[PDB]
């Protein structure tokens, strides 16, 4: 009898936000009378994807930080060490600088 | 005052009377629309020869600006660019012709100069003289602001007359005639 | 002498205007802290000075045949003195700002630096010629309008015509123009502002209004035009962005049989395929910004 | 059919709609506020002008994603604001994932730029969209870790638990590295001035705002500013004291701190120049990400040390 009201508020918020944008767009509408980009952009998107999925393990670690003891801290520390080893490998090879 | 309309340089315009002289809701709504078009004006300062530094020092993507400042000389090779940029803009659109080069031939009556912007697109507001001061441009902004404040344009393309109404405003030379003729003495040019 | 000194004064004022505009538009793209407000006061005050001396600010239309259109007023000394004691710290600030941004100094110093041969076969009469080391200025080699009486040391570059050597030479040219204006303000002649030749168009205005013969000369020179002997003349000066030249052929009539205007920006723009031959688009835009050409000056 | 449960539910609906209108008008009004800091009826006049202008669909484009890119740019970072609590009894979303939801919205924010870049049938606009999208990916990669510093300090994702863990000490002073990394990431993702318009190094690149006229451009124009105000709300509710103050009412305190942080954003507009693209990417990959990983490890050791 409170979370149902909160879910209803979320629903009307979403529905009336999209409805406001729709009515705004149609009120603007009603009145008045062979190449290739690159490969480094794909590489930086792939860096974002892989480090975001490793950041997912950090996301799930951050909620259970206290309930897992020092052994969980050690495991997340060696996880982050592997992550930073990959990042510093990427830094040192030269695949991370842009140089336009 | 009387009004001219354009309905669908070679177009036809004749003299009519405004439809507000006859729905009081439409009269307030049209006034609010004209007010909103008045106080919010985005210019498109066209890049041309040498009124640039007068629009540079006065204070801009195309197709969002409802006002176009044609400043420099209109040449035979640049006039299609002017026409293409004018048709790129969306109605309502207004034109300010800066300098003599845009009002007329502007000291160039020669083969490679188009004699004014009026030859291909209409011009709403003119500013005379080789390079006008930015205050003259800002006064022309006042002039076009009040001209926009008195129009009668269609609100929508479903119901209403499908023709914009321009106002036959009183000219500035007759309005300023008393203040200009009633000038007795001036400062002599031997001092500063 | 007074006509020559006035011509030198106004020419160096407009050269200061053009150099300030070029330096402001070359320094805006990197720092952009105060690149336009710092330059706006100087251009506006010299425009007010030109407005006091002449008519409106950009195009004076004030150089007449045999002299100038009017005399200097009784307040030009105060305006020029207030101008000249207020600019040296601006020049120090400009040198500081041109030395502070070392990122531009390491970026623009490498690409497309022609030297001593491409600036001599492609035209290139502006700051590129003196940046290549060729000490050739019209004001010192073929003096005109009494430039021998002014002591100013023409600055030259060394080696190549870099994008930084050109703006350094234009800063030093601003300093030389300020020194020329100081020398003009120091000892000013008190002679006539128009020559006594009968072909000075127009004649002096007071004698036009109260002498019949001066009215005759003004009537015929204004209306039909000054009748001029059939010859050919060529005047070559150092303009604000290079070397300008007017070559006039007269057929004996009141108009010109031929006017040839050799402009520096034409030769400056003709050589851009010779240096963007294997460069990038951003390099091309940087080179276009670093070149003092003007398109209406190219097309006359 | 008059029942007090229906009255309370309708009052909650009223709370949702007033917070939506107040955040929309807050963005719209301090758009003019920033333009003055660089006449509140001028935005009303601008809205009237934009409503009475024809939306141009390009004839080489399609009528779906060309209009759906401003849809994303407005509504995604609009519903990002539903997370933010302004008061104990004036919250619209009390769901458990109070940080992951903002991460969803920030992840979907890149769709607007990409879809606009394709929708503008223009190679230069596409290249500019690629540059902007690469930048915002390169900063939203560690946006999550900058939030996980505070998440690990406060335990759960719920913002109520965050602001109740801010009772003894705000999270700005133990985690300043997380604060600056989140500020940098929020500047870059919302396209604020230093990490803005990456077309400055190539003339073969153009903006994605081009070929957008009228309402489809006004959607971006108000969407970036609603985004920066909800990023400021996220910032205060995470690092500063959410609704926390000695004397003045809590919503007054929240409004004051939000206003303070976007005047700080005005100071950002005034002070620093725009860095080069290579410097921006090299910064966001080499400095920010190891620093926030080290921050997470340090706050883990801290919160596991004094755990008694
Ligand atoms: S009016 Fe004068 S200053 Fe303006 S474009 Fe024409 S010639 Fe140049």
């Amino acid at each position: 009898t409170e979370v149902i009201a909160h879910h209803w508020a979320f629903a009307i918020f979403l529905i009336v936000a999209i409805g406001l944008c729709c009515l705004m767009l149609v009120g603007g509408w009603f009145l008045g009378g062979r190449l290739r980009l690159s490969a480094k952009f794909y590489l930086v998107a792939m860096f974002f994807v892989i480090f975001d999925v490793e950041a997912l393990y950090l996301f799930a670690w951050s909620t259970s930080i206290r309930e897992s003891g020092w052994v969980g801290f050690v495991e997340a520390a060696i996880f982050i060490f592997v992550l930073l080893a990959g990042l510093v490998y990427l830094v040192r090879i030269g695949a991370l600088d842009w140089t336009p | 005052m009387d009004y001219t309309l354009t309905r669908i340089p070679l177009q036809k315009q004749e003299i009519v009377t405004d439809p507000l002289e006859q729905n009081v809701f439409m009269g307030k709504l049209n006034d609010m629309v004209n007010w909103g078009r008045k106080n919010s004006i985005w210019p498109y300062n066209f890049g041309l020869s040498c009124c640039y530094v007068e629009m540079v020092t006065s204070f801009a993507s195309p197709r969002q600006a409802d006002l176009m400042v044609v400043a420099g000389t209109c040449f035979t090779k640049m006039a299609p660019v002017i026409q293409r940029l004018y048709d790129q803009m969306l109605e309502p659109k207004w034109v300010i012709s800066m300098g003599a080069c845009a009002n007329s031939g502007g000291m160039y009556d020669i083969y490679s100069v188009v004699q004014g912007v009026d030859k291909f697109i209409p011009v709403d507001v003119y500013i005379p003289g080789c390079p006008p001061r930015p205050e003259a441009y800002m006064q022309a902004l006042m002039l076009l602001q009040e001209s926009i404040g008195k129009e009668r344009r269609p609100l929508s393309w479903v119901v209403g007359d499908q023709g914009v109404y321009r106002a036959n405003m009183q000219s500035e030379r007759e309005r300023k005639r008393g203040e200009r003729i009633a000038v007795t003495n001036l400062r002599t040019p031997d001092e500063i | 002498d007074r006509v020559n000194v006035i011509r030198v004064m106004l020419s160096e004022l407009f050269r200061i205007n053009s150099h300030l505009l070029y330096i402001s538009t070359f320094i805006q793209d990197v720092g952009a802290m105060t690149p336009v407000f710092f330059a706006f006061t100087d251009r506006q005050k010299i425009y007010d000075l030109v407005e006091a001396i002449t008519g409106f600010r950009m195009h004076p239309a004030w150089f007449r045949i045999g002299g100038v259109a009017h005399d200097l007023p009784r307040g030009w000394d105060r305006l020029l003195r207030e101008f000249l004691d207020w600019m040296p710290k601006r020049l120090a600030s400009y040198e500081k700002a041109a030395l502070q941004n070392t990122i531009l100094k390491g970026r623009s110093q490498g690409v497309a630096a022609y030297g001593a041969k491409e600036a001599l076969e492609w035209g290139t009469t502006g700051a590129g010629l003196r940046a290549t080391g060729i000490d050739f200025d019209v004001r010192k080699a073929r003096p005109y309008s009494g430039y021998e009486n002014f002591d100013f040391e023409i600055p030259v570059g060394g080696g190549v015509s870099d994008c930084y050597t050109r703006v350094m030479l234009k800063v030093e040219e601003l300093r030389q123009s300020l020194r020329i204006l100081e020398q003009c303000l120091n000892n000013m002649p008190e002679g006539p502002f128009k020559a006594d030749h009968p072909l000075t168009t127009p004649p002096p205005k007071e004698r036009t209004l109260q002498h019949i013969e001066t009215l005759i000369t003004h009537f015929l020179q204004v209306s039909w035009g000054p009748v001029m002997p059939a010859n050919e003349s060529f005047q070559m000066i150092e303009a604000t962005k290079g070397i300008n030249s007017y070559y006039l052929t007269s057929d004996g009539s009141t108009m010109s049989y031929r006017t040839r205007i050799r402009t520096p920006s034409y030769a400056h723009l003709q050589q851009i395929p010779a240096a963007i031959r294997g460069s990038l688009v951003s390099d091309l835009i940087v080179y276009l910004g670093s070149i003092d050409f003007v398109m209406s000056d190219v097309d006359r | 059919w008059i029942s007090p449960e229906l009255i309370e539910i309708l009052l909650t609906i009223l709370k949702a709609v007033v917070i939506l209108l107040v955040v929309v008008t807050c963005g719209a009004f301090m758009s003019f506020g920033e333009r003055r800091l660089l006449g509140s009826l001028q935005l009303v006049a601008d809205m009237i002008k934009m409503f009475f202008k024809e939306d141009w669909i390009p004839k080489f484009s399609d009528r779906v994603i060309f209009t759906l890119a401003p849809m994303i740019a407005f509504t995604s970072l609009l519903l990002a604001f539903a997370i933010v609590p302004v008061s104990p009894g004036w919250v619209v979303a009390d769901l458990n994932i109070g940080i992951l939801f903002f991460l969803m919205m920030a992840g979907l924010a890149v769709y607007a730029v990409l879809f606009a870049g394709w929708s503008s049938n223009n190679k230069y606009s596409l290249l500019g969209a690629m540059r902007a999208s690469a930048q915002t990916l390169s900063y939203e990669v560690f946006l999550g870790l900058s939030l996980m510093g505070v998440v690990a300090q406060a335990g759960s994702f719920n913002m109520t638990d965050i602001v109740n863990s801010q009772a003894h000490v705000w999270n700005v002073i133990p985690q300043f590295f997380g604060f600056i990394t989140f500020a940098i990431a929020g500047v870059a993702v919302c396209h604020r001035h230093p990490f803005d318009q990456p077309e400055a190094e190539q003339e073969l690149a153009d903006g994605y705002h081009i070929e957008y006229s009228g309402m489809k451009f006004g959607l971006f124009f108000v969407g970036e500013y609603i985004g920066i105000v909800t990023i400021s709300a996220l910032m205060v509710t995470l690092f500063f004291g959410g609704w926390q103050g000695p004397l003045l009412p809590p919503f007054i305190w929240f409004a004051l701190k939000t206003a303070f942080f976007m005047m700080m954003f005005i100071l950002i507009r005034a002070s620093l120049p725009r860095p080069r693209y290579d410097q921006v990417m090299s910064f966001g990959w080499k400095i920010c990400l190891p620093l926030t990983l080290i921050n997470l490890l340090v706050t883990a050791a801290v919160i596991l040390w004094q755990a008694q």
